[PDB]
């Protein structure tokens, strides 16, 4: 085998390290980002739950990297940690330098470059983490992206990474309508998350949620994390609980 | 084997098989022929095309290192960009330092110094190139003091002066022909048709100016890389000569 | 054996040891008889330097080297490797003389040398030494002789011996303690060294030897290191010749 | 086994990494460059995967280095990314030093030089990308189309295909194209570039991407509607 | 030495275990000599010098 | 018996072919020289190699 | 095994290095040269090998300085790096101490240099012998450099291919050529006879002879062509 390092290729010119790093994302739970006309909703899944586990101090797969762009996380979390910080620091470096907030495409481009750079040179490991970037910039309004652990990005109107990628993708696109209401965006997220997930009863503590809107509080990109007691309500509207 | 996985590791023969192997890279690249005369050295080459869409008039394999020092090459061109780069710098830094023409021989050594570099470090020549060079040069020029000289700079070994040398793919059959057809009585015009005559023999292609390129070092004419018409004219004379015979 | 242990020199075996350091010692076995004879008013060094053929020049190559002007050293094993440890000793010795304005104590030298050897077992981009080094001199607190193993072990020695014929050499030293319970004068311990090395040459009998003897003695060399040569050395030769026959 | 480093050679003199890099190009979609008498059209296969995927926010296969140099690529998308920004800066640094618009020769030679530098090194791989660097200059009216290869070797060719199933597309282009007569008009340059691409797309007239570069710093990227008139024009003659 | 059967590895079936090494430097020169006394010898030959090789 | 093969039907006048001549022909013509030197004349040979040579 | 043959930092079980041993093999494959000396003169005579007869030879003598120089046997790249380091040392000595550094003192620095690449991980070992000559206040000297890096002071030596017949010649005539002092012709003469004996597949020509001589009244001078026409 030729999986000894990033430098070395197989006969066919593929690199196994990239391949393993894709597979790493799908051994941690489903993550779904939906863009809609009236907001972009992010929703993610808890791969951990113990009866004495707490998860009310923090979301372990959602970080705001700037006051206008936030990311949902899929992969190993230690690997995740390093990069979340690198991105958020780079964001504010842009803010310091230009006195305005970072455009989405630059932010994604920076992290895929860093991730590729670890493949291109040295001994350092590639870091298999897939971020779903949901942002607003005046270039293309709402923008939903994801980053590959292969170290490039693609724009989206919906994407799912994490566990059950095939399952999440067809289900989301079947009930996609070009428009989409932000309430329906929420309703859809919960429905696809139940089916994918092997915990029969999808409760609010198995859910992370944020909705991102400039259609609420106009002239201002406002990202808002839902609290448990709000998540608890919407489950009763979708009839899970 | 096992002695081609270390560059500081010798064979039970006392040799380096990493280096040995780089000789076969030199041989892999297409044939180059140089022939020194008492009037100038004529440097001819082979090129290859697979499509006519290849611009054959805007590719390099005879390169100008100075206006009186020229070179041919054979082997990997990835390695050659770097090799030719170093050697340009030396000629220029000599005129920087001195206001006088570099020596052909002296240039030959400097090139081989960059060739020596296989790893990192080493005193009196800090090594920055990480693998064996896969490129050789036929180095032809003129300093007054030693007239017109032809060397073959060998990254594996060190430099050997030649009075005529063929490298590349067609080297073994050429060398024998070049024994029987290097003289101390060669003229520059005759040398020109000689080079083409030897090239054709070992070229399994068609002789044309599109895959050939003559050039001379004549110290009174400067380094002149030839035109397509000019070389075409030499292809034409060659054919009338050998038709009569 | 394999699996580390003898392939790397910082990796330990289940035996709690390293087999490469045993191999470092084995190269000492292969090296030639060197003794140091501690005395109560000096120290004496003798060495057997074999003669390979008679084209060699007489008394012009040694293994006796000096540090400062009062510390003699001689190494057995691998010759060019043994030079470099003494050379490294000099650089260390020089630093002591700079900072403290005084010659080095022989127990100070023994500590610094043993750190240098021990370092070459902590890294794996390094090779160990493969030499023992008998050394010592006279200082403040008198004469001291130490001997350093390629192991990085040392202890004080009333007699030190290394090289191939050291079995004979160690027995003769112990006889020397018994016959003279002060270890004899430094003048006669030179002669005593010659009788040892000649018997040690019954283990090396196939070729010829050259006896080089040096000393450093409290009042017989006036606290300085010098080579033992001329009528002193001629004496040693003669005493030694007499006493084998 | 001699395909483990770029400091170990085979008895034939190859570094299989470069050879396996050329197979990597083939993973990335085709790109085709063809020059005319007063233009170069740099045309490429584009991918439309899903309704969710966009085009606005979803990378183009053409990136414009500057206003008088353009660049297409084929290979892995991540590798070309670092190379393009790197290429763009190099292109700027020309003007910074010299104060002149970037030469196309200068650009192909440095950019593959970055590739070359990596290949020369044994401790790091180079890129797995082959590019087309096409352009003009405000001084020179001669149209130029250059190539890079993953070895860090740059070559110049009148017309070339690289990328996915390039070889098959190549043979068709040889025949129609002549060094004695390239396409006279721009529209005709485009028709040939399209005829070549039809082959790789199978069907898909949103999947054929056309860009045109002419001298005096004219770069245009053609509307969807314009690309579509060619496809329909080529089917009536077909 | 690790193909020796356990039958004979028990005391009183072997008692002397006697090692033959690969001829050392001093040993090569002597072996070479006897081979050389089947054919003509000359003053040219120095076995010590062949043994080093 | 008596092949209809010579060193025209073999290409190359290889190194092995030059050492091959010495084994068969040379001590057959003259066993005198071998006797005097004090070597016992070559008569065994093993030709071996990859297939198709 | 020869699994200790994979490194330069790993001693074998018998306490050898295979790396230093293979380097001895490379001297043998290298071109023959003879050193010898007298109290007042020292000479290297070396066989100048061409790759063919369109090839105009190769210099086997590198001038180190005006009182030093070396010849080679084995690797040509290797002779080149250590010649650069050695030349720097001669310059250094002359710059800082106003002095022609003793041959033997010079030779301990080149010995270390070798052992640097023996100690370290990376660094190619050296697989060349150099015969060093010089003439200082302490007269002529002759050193034989090893690929180990050991230094041996002899009155006479030869290394390279077929060089053992030249050692048997010199041994016999050892005391003869030493006593000749103030006569370079004879010492020169001796080095020619030695290297006659070596020959196989070669005959001496004018341009196989390179004689390098330093002495009591002689600069380091390398003699070639019409000046070795009196000694062909
Ligand atoms: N030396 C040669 N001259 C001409 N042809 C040759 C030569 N060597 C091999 N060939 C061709 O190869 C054919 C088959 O190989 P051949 O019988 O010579 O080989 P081998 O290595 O002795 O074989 P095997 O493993 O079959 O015993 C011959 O019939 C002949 O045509």
């Amino acid at each position: 085998r030729y999986d000894s390092r990033t430098t070395i290729f197989s006969p066919e010119g593929r690199l196994y390290q990239v391949e393993y790093a894709l597979e790493s994302i799908s051994h941690a739970g489903t993550a779904i980002g939906i863009m809609a006309s009236d907001g972009i909703v992010l929703a993610a899944e808890r791969k951990v739950t113990s009866t004495l586990l707490e998860q009310d101090t923090s979301t372990e797969k959602l970080y705001k990297l700037n006051d206008k762009i936030a990311v949902a996380v899929a992969g190993l979390t230690a690997d995740a940690e390093i990069l979340i910080n690198t991105a958020r620091i780079h964001a504010q470096n842009y803010l310091k330098t230009y006195n305005e907030d970072i455009p989405v495409e630059i932010l994604v481009r920076r992290l895929s470059d860093i991730k590729q750079g670890y493949t291109q040179h040295g001994g350092l490991r590639p870091f298999g983490v897939s971020f779903i970037y949901a942002g607003y910039d005046d270039r293309y309004g709402y923008q939903l992206y994801t980053s590959n652990p292969s170290g490039n990005y693609t724009g989206w109107k919906a994407i799912s990474v994490g566990a059950n990628t095939s399952a999440a993708q067809t289900l989301l696109q079947m009930d996609y309508k070009d428009d989409m209401k932000v309430d329906d965006a929420i309703e859809l997220a919960l429905k696809t998350l139940s089916k994918t997930t092997d915990s029969s009863a999808l409760t609010y503590d198995r859910l992370e949620f944020a909705t991102i809107r400039k259609g609420a509080n106009d002239g201002e990109v406002y990202q808002k994390i839902f609290k448990p007691q709000e998540i608890k309500d919407i489950l009763v509207k979708t009839g899970i609980t | 084997s096992e002695y081609d996985r270390g560059v500081s590791t010798f064979s039970p023969e006392g040799r380096l098989f990493q280096v040995e192997y780089s000789l076969e890279a030199i041989k892999l690249g297409s044939t180059a022929i140089g022939i020194a005369t008492k009037e100038g050295v004529v440097l001819g080459v082979e090129k290859r095309a697979t499509s006519p869409l290849l611009e054959s008039d805007s590719i390099e394999k005879i390169v100008e290192i100075d206006r009186h020092i020229g070179c041919a090459m054979s082997g990997l061109t990835a390695d050659a960009r770097s090799m030719i780069e170093h050697a340009r710098t030396a000629a220029v830094t000599h005129n920087l330092y001195y206001d006088e023409d570099i020596n052909v021989e002296s240039l030959t050594q400097s090139v081989c110094d960059l060739a020596l570099r296989f790893g990192e470090g080493a005193s009196g020549e800090e090594r920055l190139m990480s693998r064996p060079f896969g490129v050789a040069l036929l180095i032809a020029g003129h300093d007054a003091d030693d007239g017109y000289q032809l060397f073959h700079a060998e990254p594996s070994g060190t430099f050997y002066r030649y009075n005529a040398k063929a490298i590349g793919s067609g080297s073994e059959g050429a060398q024998a022909e070049l024994l029987n057809e290097w003289h101390s009585s060669l003229t520059l015009k005759e040398a020109e048709l000689l080079v083409l005559k030897i090239l054709k023999q070992v070229m399994e292609e068609k002789l044309d100016e599109n895959n050939a390129q003559l050039s001379c070092i004549t110290k009174q004419d400067g380094f002149k890389i030839y035109d397509n018409e000019k070389t075409a004219e030499l292809i034409k004379e060659l054919k009338e000569k050998e038709a009569a015979e | 054996i394999g699996t580390g242990y003898d392939l790397s020199n910082s990796v330990f075996s289940p035996d709690g040891r390293n087999f490469q350091v045993e191999y470092a010692v084995k190269a000492v076995e292969n090296g030639t008889t060197s003794i140091g004879i501690k005395c109560n008013d000096g120290v004496v060094f003798a060495v057997e330097k074999l003669i390979t053929s008679k084209l060699l020049v007489p008394q012009k190559n040694v293994k006796i080297q000096v540090v400062d002007r009062h510390i003699g050293c001689v190494y057995s094993g691998l010759i060019p490797d043994g030079r470099h440890l003494v050379n490294r000793g000099r650089e260390e010795a020089a630093s002591f003389k700079k900072l403290y304005k005084t010659p080095i104590p022989i127990p100070a030298f023994a500590d610094r040398l043993g750190q240098y050897v021990q370092a070459h077992t902590l890294y794996n981009s390094v090779r160990p030494f493969g030499v023992s080094t008998i050394f010592g001199g006279v200082d403040k607190n008198g004469a001291h002789l130490y001997m350093l193993e390629p192991s990085g072990s040392y202890w004080g020695y009333k007699g030190a011996a290394t090289g191939k014929g050291r079995q004979s050499a160690k027995a003769e030293l112990e006889k020397l303690v018994d016959h003279h319970p002060e270890g004899l004068s430094a003048r006669e311990a030179v002669k005593q060294a010659a009788k040892i090395i000649y018997l040690a040459h019954e283990d090396n009998k196939e070729k010829d030897f050259e006896l080089e003897i040096s000393w450093c003695s409290l009042s017989e060399t006036n606290g300085l290191h010098k080579f033992v040569k001329g009528d002193l050395l001629q004496e040693a030769i003669d005493f030694a010749q007499k006493e084998i026959n | 086994g001699y395909d483990r480093a770029l400091s170990i050679f085979s008895p034939d003199g190859h570094i299989f990494q470069v050879e396996y890099a050329l197979e990597a190009v083939k993973r990335g979609t085709c790109a085709v460059g063809v020059k005319g008498k007063n233009c170069v059209v740099l045309g490429c296969e584009r991918r439309s995967t899903l309704k969710l995927q966009d085009t606005r926010i979803t990378p183009s296969k053409v990136s414009k280095i500057d206003s008088h140099v353009v660049l297409s690529f084929s290979g892995l998308n991540a590798d070309s990314r670092i190379l393009i920004e790197k290429a763009r800066v190099e292109a700027q640094s020309h003007r910074l030093t010299l104060e002149d618009p970037v030469t196309v020769e200068y650009l192909t030679r440095y950019v593959a030089g970055v590739q070359q530098r990596y290949t020369q090194s044994g401790g790091v791989r180079p890129f797995g990308v082959s590019t087309l660097i096409a352009g003009f200059d405000p001084r020179d009216d001669e149209p130029k189309l250059y190539q890079t290869e993953p070895s860090g070797i740059y070559s110049s060719w009148s017309a070339q295909t690289i990328g996915r199933n390039s070889k098959t597309v190549r043979e068709f282009l040889e025949k129609n194209y002549d060094r004695k007569e390239p396409p006279a008009t721009v529209e005709e340059c485009v028709k040939l570039t399209v005829r070549s691409l039809l082959e790789v797309v199978q069907t898909g007239a949103k999947n054929i991407e056309i860009t045109v570069v002419k001298p005096d710093s004219d770069i245009v990227a053609l509307s969807s509607e314009e690309i579509n008139q060619y496809v329909t024009q080529i089917e009536q003659e077909k | 030495v690790d193909v020796l059967d356990p039958a004979l590895l028990r005391s009183g079936r072997l008692d002397r275990k006697i090692e033959f090494p690969l001829p050392s430097e001093d040993s090569r020169a002597q072996i070479l000599q006897i081979h050389s006394r089947k054919m003509t010898t000359d003053d040219d030959i120095n076995w010590q010098e062949l043994a080093r090789s | 018996e008596k092949p209809d093969v010579t060193y025209s039907d073999v290409g190359g006048c290889k190194d092995q072919i030059e050492k091959l001549r010495e084994v068969v022909e040379l001590p057959l013509l003259s066993p005198e020289r071998f006797a005097t030197l004090g070597i016992d004349p070559p008569k065994g040979i093993l030709l071996y190699g990859p297939p198709g040579t | 095994r020869n699994n200790y043959d994979g490194d330069t930092v790993t001693f074998s079980p018998t306490g050898r290095l295979f790396q230093v041993e293979y380097a001895l093999e490379a001297i043998k494959q290298g071109s023959v040269t003879v050193g010898l000396r007298s109290n007042t003169h020292a000479v290297l005579v070396a066989l100048k090998r061409n790759a063919d007869e369109l090839s105009s030879y190769q210099k086997k003598i590198i001038k180190c300085d005006e009182h030093m120089g070396l010849s080679l046997a084995g690797l040509a790249p290797d002779a080149r790096v250590l010649s650069n380091y050695l030349r720097q040392q001669c310059n250094y000595s002359s710059l800082v101490f106003n002095r022609k550094l003793a041959v033997e003192r010079a030779g301990h620095l080149l010995c270390d240099k070798a052992q640097k690449n023996t100690q370290s991980y990376g660094g190619r070992p050296y697989g060349v012998g150099l015969l060093i000559i010089g003439y200082d206040k302490s007269g002529a000297h002759l050193l034989e450099f090893q690929p180990s890096g050991n230094v041996t002071e002899l009155y006479g030596t030869a290394i390279g291919a077929r060089s053992q017949g030249a050692k048997t010649y010199l041994e016999r005539t050892l005391d003869t050529f030493i006593k000749i002092d103030g006569n370079p012709d004879e010492l020169i003469k001796a080095g020619v006879e030695a290297i006659s004996q070596s020959l196989r597949d070669e005959s001496l020509t004018v341009d196989n002879l390179s004689i390098a001589i330093v002495g009591k009244d002689t600069p380091f001078t390398i003699y070639d062509g019409e000046a070795v026409a009196k000694y062909i």
